[PDB]
């Protein structure tokens, strides 16, 4: 079985460099070019460049030629992309792919470039208003970096839940909302608690959502 | 640089429909065109290369046509797992370029959103920020317009929205527009409202609250 | 042989012409006193055609003292060759008797060491195949010098799209190329047989589609086993 596995996610400051790896296995590494693709969040695909693994020769998109470096360790069947002079516009998912043959792709590497530091989220309740069907939820605000996982009642309540994608605020911090629809008659009888988890800051918050008095 | 102009941006169809996606190159690229499929959060997957050659394991319903400047991806009988985003790529000339993409959505009966509004919780107000959330639950199509009105004053530039992907069961969307204000600006006014304009509503529906209740 | 010129007569005494019903069909190289190496796909469509090898030839038609036409006693295609692929496209033909060696008929030693030829290296290839885009054939042997193209470049989606294995090699095809009718012929690098022309289902002279050649070193054990 052939697969291209990439290194884990990276978070960097608007000036540092980053080096992503892409180890190939299941085919003769030196027989195919390796090209690199980048995809900004909620955006299109972009070609960075390619490398000939036997000679080390490269062909670059002129946009990246000055500050990108593609290398290769033929002994470990690994391809490396180094991007220096990072800016916030470089925040994207980085893919390696094989040129030629079956179109194998890596699983991707997330690279975040921001001035912020690793912050924990603030969990605030969205209390139901109070007829037939009402809505309530949790506001997960001001954290960094992604991701944030949210469940309700340790995962017992699943239907009606709509956890939204995060948005990047002007402060450079992510904000996310998570809502669920329930019958109005179950207000006061049922307990609704959202389980927010932010592994980067080792934060686990359980917030109880009630109608206010 | 060769431009790949992919049309259309989005496209709605039913299961079993024959669907067409188009890609126009700014100059001849022979048959050096590839098509990719991408589902949310996953790596792009190869479908076609050399304009018309399917990869192994790609169902026969996918087919590619074209030579020169105009290329077409065809799905003969759209299956449930085929609803996703598709990209065309040119590899005839450096740099390799992609198209902006085509999203294939499930067609559905028009459904109006259940509008809710949430005031900023008191625990959040203990700091210097206040967030007002407006929820649009389970609707179709995606095109919606949300306007905030504070004391009947139209806001702009201080609200972000976030949409969910199409639901796997009822093929509906959900949107959450968040209004961010400081604690000082929040307590200067009393009436907060979000006006929801949608195709499924005969007249714009407004949900509001008074600061205090 | 596209982009080349007529060779010096009998200057490549290993050059052979594999014949089908008394007409040139493919190139071939004498690798032993009684064995000629060629391309397996030459004989896919041959059916019951009479297979013969013409040795010591420069012109296919004119009389030459060193020309001798040999019957084939035994045809050994590589057991893993098939019409669907270009892999293992080698053919060993056993002559009816040992060839009469001389200044115009001499076996060429083939490469036994399994190393890739460095890219850009100019190698010599000869044959009686197509010499112009009109698809016509020459009477006298043609030859050309071709630079070797690395396998990874050759495997790009624009070129041969991952079809070039470790047992194959490429050469550039811009105005200079090997064409149909040059199959089974020799690709000589450093005065030693490095590759055997395959081609067959490829139009020549297009820089987008380089010429392909089967690396003889990758099949050393088989060649030895048959020639033993």
């Amino acid at each position: 079985e052939v697969q291209l596995v990439q290194s884990g996610a990276e978070v960097k400051k608007p000036g540092a460099s980053v080096k992503v790896s892409c180890k190939a296995s299941g085919y003769t590494f030196t027989s195919y070019y390796m090209y690199w693709v980048r995809q900004a969040p909620g955006q299109g695909l972009e070609w960075i460049g390619e490398i000939n693994p036997t000679s080390g020769g490269t062909n670059f998109n002129e946009k990246f030629k000055s500050r990108a470096t593609l290398t290769v360790d033929t002994s470990t069947s690994t391809a490396y992309l180094e991007l220096s002079s990072l800016r916030s516009e470089d925040t994207a998912v980085y893919y390696c792919a094989r040129e030629g043959g079956f179109a194998y792709w890596g699983q991707g590497t997330l690279v975040t470039v921001s001035s912020a530091s690793t912050k924990g989220p603030s969990v605030f309740p969205l209390a139901p208003s109070s007829g037939g069907t009402a809505a309530l939820g949790c506001l997960v605000k001001d954290y960094f970096p992604e991701p944030v996982t949210v469940s309700w009642n340790s995962g017992a309540l699943t239907s009606g839940v709509h956890t939204f994608p995060a948005v990047l605020q002007s402060s450079g911090l992510y904000s996310l909302s998570s809502v669920v629809t329930v019958p109005s008659s179950s207000l006061g009888t049922q307990t609704y608690i959202c389980n927010v988890n932010h592994k980067p800051s080792n934060t686990k918050v359980d917030k109880k959502v009630e109608p206010k008095s | 640089d060769i431009q790949m102009t992919q049309s259309p941006s989005s496209l709605s169809a039913s299961v079993g429909d024959r669907v067409t996606i188009t890609c126009k190159a700014s100059q001849n690229v022979d048959t050096d065109v590839a098509w990719f499929q991408q589902k949310p959060g996953k790596a792009p997957k190869g479908l076609i290369r050399s304009a018309s050659s399917r990869y192994s394991g790609v169902p026969s319903r996918f087919s590619g046509s074209g030579s020169g400047t105009d290329f077409t991806l065809t799905i003969s009988s759209l299956q449930p797992e085929d609803f996703a985003t598709y990209y065309c790529q040119q590899y005839n000339n450096y740099p390799l370029t992609f198209g902006q993409g085509t999203k294939v959505e499930i067609k559905r009966t028009v459904a109006a959103p259940s509008v809710f509004i949430f005031p900023p919780s008191d625990e959040q107000l203990k700091s210097g920020t206040a967030s007002v959330v407006c929820l649009l639950n389970n609707f179709y199509p995606r095109e919606a317009k949300v306007q905030w009105k504070v004391d009947n004053a139209l806001q702009s530039g201080n609200s972000q929205e976030s949409v969910t992907e199409q639901d796997s069961k009822d093929s509906t969307y959900s949107l959450s527009s968040t209004l961010t204000l400081s604690k000082a600006d929040y307590e200067k006014h009393k009436v907060y409202a979000c006006e929801v304009t949608h195709q499924g509503l005969s007249s714009p529906v407004t949900k509001s609250f008074n600061r205090g209740e | 042989i596209l982009g080349g010129r007529e060779a010096e007569a009998h200057a490549r005494p290993y050059m052979a012409s594999v014949q089908l019903n008394g007409a040139h069909l493919c190139g071939g190289v004498l690798v032993a006193e009684q064995w000629v190496l060629s391309a397996a796909h030459c004989l896919e469509d041959a059916a019951d055609g009479k297979v013969q090898v013409l040795l010591g030839a420069h012109s296919l038609s004119q009389p030459e003292p060193s020309k001798r036409l040999y019957d084939v006693l035994r045809a050994v295609p590589h057991p893993d060759s098939q019409p669907d692929t270009i892999d293992h496209d080698l053919l060993l033909l056993q002559l009816s008797e040992k060839a009469t060696l001389g200044p115009a008929v001499r076996p060429l030693p083939w490469q036994r060491v399994d190393r890739d030829v460095a890219p850009g290296t100019l190698c010599d290839v000869a044959g009686w195949g197509i010499v112009n885009h009109a698809g016509r054939r020459p009477d006298s042997l043609q030859h050309v010098l071709l630079p070797v193209l690395d396998r990874a470049t050759c495997n790009r989606r624009t070129h041969h799209d991952g079809a070039i294995t470790e047992r194959l090699m490429c050469a550039e095809s811009n105005r200079r190329d090997s064409c149909k009718g040059d199959s089974g012929g020799p690709l000589v690098c450093g005065g030693v047989l490095e590759g055997v022309v395959t081609s067959g289902s490829r139009v020549c002279g297009n820089r987008k589609k380089p010429g392909i050649y089967t690396r003889v070193a990758s099949y050393a054990a088989w060649i030895d086993s048959v020639l033993a």
